[PDB]
RNA sequence: CCCCGAAAGCUAUUUAGGUAGCGCCUCGGACGAAUACCAUAGGGGGUAGAGCACUGUUUCGGCACCGAUGCAAACUCCGAAUACCUAUGAGUACUAUCCGGGAGACAGACUGCGGGUGCUAACGUCCGUAGUCAAGAGGAAAACAAUCCAGACCGCCAGCUAAGGCCCCAAAAUCAUAGUUAAGUGGGAAACGAUGUGGGAAGGCAUAGACAGCUAUAGUCGAGUCGGCCUGCGCGGAAGAUGUAACGGG
């Protein structure tokens, strides 16, 4: 409840180089959620609300809420991906929790 | 003056330099460190100026960690020779540098003076640099 | 002066006859320094490690054994 | 044959008079070079002067943008050694405001004989009085 | 007056104004710190 | 079934299967408008050479 | 007068600006689908990248090993894209192959990509690969073999376009809509320096009154104020010899 970020469903046409390049010059970040008991959901995300997350510590000890449409998964943080030269993040990995 | 104690060969081709840090650009030793965020290459004199620089500033009061070691021998003709007849004799040492590479990393200081410190040893370096710090991941 | 300069002349190693060709007994299928390669069923081997067929067939490389050998052979 | 070339005999020069007065001066000169070559005549012909007469008044409230009536530099060189001469468009607007309109117009008409023929049909006067009243010109806005 | 590619204030009393399209520094305590951008 | 396959740049100074695939759908100069069968024999030189030929279906 | 049309490479040479065989050109004869492009299908690899399992090399800890951390043309536990070989197939194309007559050529150049050498110098030098020139005119780039567009059988005072352009020299918009710049930036250049001006995200304090100034934290004063981050376009750094001369000119 403490933290939520609301995201888009990532469809196999937004998959790839040059949709995750076009995605990032549009300041949207690909994402992942894997896990338990069912496969893997390909989503989308805010740079300005990931970065405002990833600021707070308990963020990364906490279970958030990623919303996308109506659904709802309850999930941890699990791996993420920064530029080499700029810190920006530039993927995430989720895992069902 | 870092240097490599033996050398399987004495010299070894010009090369190219491309492509991102990938390895080497996270925090892992203290909890403040400075990385390159232009390629380029280090030499060892630079390499030295830049450490005597930090220590002085922070004044021996924690640990400096140096994360380049150059290992790549540069050579260069004598002077009033023509081309050919050779390749040339080794003259210094560098490290290759890709933007992202992390160059030191301060442990045990106050951050304003680790900043001050790093801001005197960037002055130094032929290559533009940025300060991080030690984050969850 | 330099104490470099040499090299030695080229040996024109390498593989002759690729898989699903077509081959009649005594056609040369690889030249190796070494065993890179070993001998099937059909295939012959020489004195400097030359694989060779020894019946007209279809040229197939695998990877058998418990030492994963890379084999090929020749199928009629 | 059947496309014509005009005849000098039967060219026709008309007169006309522009007022300069808050004119941005290479805006102004691009009409008035265009006019003087003809090229808004429809018997325009390029080895013909087909164009008309133009009076300049007020010469000197011609305008400049920017800082170019203090930074526009006019250079002339006398051919002795060192003799590079160099004003600017403030002192020369003040002092010979022909000069200004002759060099704009002069650069922007072909550099032959026909250019110099070309160039005499343009009078340039300081003042706003003009001694071409016998010719009657028309007022022209541009 | 210094005059120099780097101006940069010294002390408290320093200012940094912008004249004619040039950086300057000028001090209302020490007339030593007077520097020109050039 | 079939489609119209025009050819709009010059093709002298191009790789040489790239002229290959032009000739072997049978254009000939710049402007030169073909018809051949949808197959994807024919679609992989048409593909081979998109940047200096215009396709309708 | 008509048709086709190279090469400046390999190998050897008292050979290196010569020559010979092969590669590349042309002509005659034989033979036709045996050829190529592309699509499917089969196949081997050790390069780009990456990695530390071997060989070397590197930093910091712990007690030669152990844990974190880098590097490699002559390292590899891994490993592409392309390229190369083979088979089948549609469409398109005078394609492959064999036998003979005649040659020329064996000084190359620039540009892009992958490299050695050099100083990640040279219109430098040596390879691989592709284009152009050589042996190729026309239009663009001020002028400019090798860049861009494009391949000139002859004639026309007809039309459409490519690169590139449309104020005048000089053909075509002083065209339309929305913003930015004030430096003639545009129309040469770095580390670095700076309240230049747009845009964006976040933070601190504030009408129980914030900042500056003023009166010896209290006090008049009556709205915003302060300091950083990302980003667009600008400023300084910026000195040479015949004459403006670093938009072709206006
Ligand atoms: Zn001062």
């Amino acid at each position: 409840a403490n933290f939520v970020l609301n995201a888009q469903a990532r469809a196999e046409d937004k998959q790839g180089k040059g949709a995750s390049r076009r995605l990032r010059r549009e300041s949207l970040v690909p994402a992942i959620i894997y896990g338990g008991n069912a496969e893997p959901v390909a989503v989308t995300l805010e740079l300005r609300e990931l970065v405002k997350a990833l600021e707070s510590n308990v963020f990364f000890e906490e279970v958030v809420e990623i919303k996308v449409g109506d659904k709802v998964e309850n999930v941890k943080i699990q791996a993420l991906q920064r530029h080499p030269a700029k810190n920006t993040p530039m993927h995430a990995d989720f895992k069902r929790a | 003056m870092l240097q490599p104690k033996r050398t399987k060969f004495r010299k070894v081709h010009k090369g190219r330099n491309t492509g991102l840090a990938h390895r080497g650009s996270t925090v892992s030793f203290g909890s403040i460190a400075i990385k390159a965020t232009e390629r380029g290459r280090m030499t060892a004199r630079q390499i030295e100026a830049a450490r005597r620089t930090i220590s002085r500033r922070i004044k021996r009061g924690g640990k400096i960690f140096i994360r380049v070691f150059p290992d790549k021998p540069i050579t260069e003709k004598p002077l009033e020779v023509r081309m050919g007849n050779g390749k040339g004799n080794v003259e210094y040492w560098v490290c290759e540098i890709k933007p992202g590479k992390i160059l030191y990393e301060i442990e045990g200081v106050n951050e304003d003076l680790a900043r001050e410190a790093f801001a005197l040893a960037a002055a130094k370096l032929p290559f533009k640099t940025t300060i991080v710090t030690r984050t969850v991941m | 002066s330099t104490k470099n300069g040499r090299d030695s002349n080229p040996k024109m190693l390498g593989v002759k006859v690729y898989g699903g060709q077509t081959v009649t007994a005594g056609n040369i299928i690889v030249r190796q320094r070494g065993t890179e390669f070993h001998a099937g069923a059909n295939v012959g081997m020489g004195r400097d490690h030359t694989l060779f067929a020894t019946a007209d067939g279809v040229v197939k490389f695998e990877v058998k054994g418990q030492f994963g050998r890379r084999y090929v052979k020749v199928e009629t | 044959m059947k496309t014509l070339s005009a005849k000098p005999a039967e060219v026709q020069h008309d007169w006309f008079v522009v007022d300069a007065t808050g004119k941005t001066l290479g805006r102004l000169a691009t009409e008035i070079a265009r006019r003087l070559r003809g090229k808004h005549k429809t018997s325009y012909t390029p080895h013909v002067d087909t164009g008309d007469y133009i009076i300049v008044i007020n010469a000197e409230q011609v305008q400049v943008t920017g800082n170019k009536a203090l930074d526009k530099k006019y250079y002339r060189h006398t051919e002795f050694p060192g003799g590079l001469k160099e004003t600017n468009f403030e002192k020369l607007v003040a002092h010979k405001p022909e000069e200004i309109f002759e060099r704009a117009v002069k650069g922007m008409l072909p550099k032959g004989p026909l250019g110099y023929a070309m160039i005499k049909k343009m009078k340039v006067y300081a003042g706003s009085e003009h001694p071409h009243a016998a010719q009657q010109p028309q007022v022209l806005d541009i | 007056m210094k005059v120099q590619a780097s101006v940069k204030k010294i002390c408290g009393s320093c200012k940094v104004i912008r004249r004619n399209g040039v950086i300057r520094v000028i001090c209302s305590a020490e007339p030593r710190h007077k520097q020109r951008q050039g | 079934k079939t489609i119209k396959v025009t050819q709009t740049k010059s093709s002298s100074h191009r790789l040489k299967n790239h002229k290959l695939c032009l000739q072997g759908l049978g254009l000939r100069r710049i402007g030169h408008t073909v018809e051949v069968q949808d197959t994807p024999s024919n679609r992989g030189m048409i593909n081979k050479v998109y940047y200096m030929v215009s396709v309708e279906e």
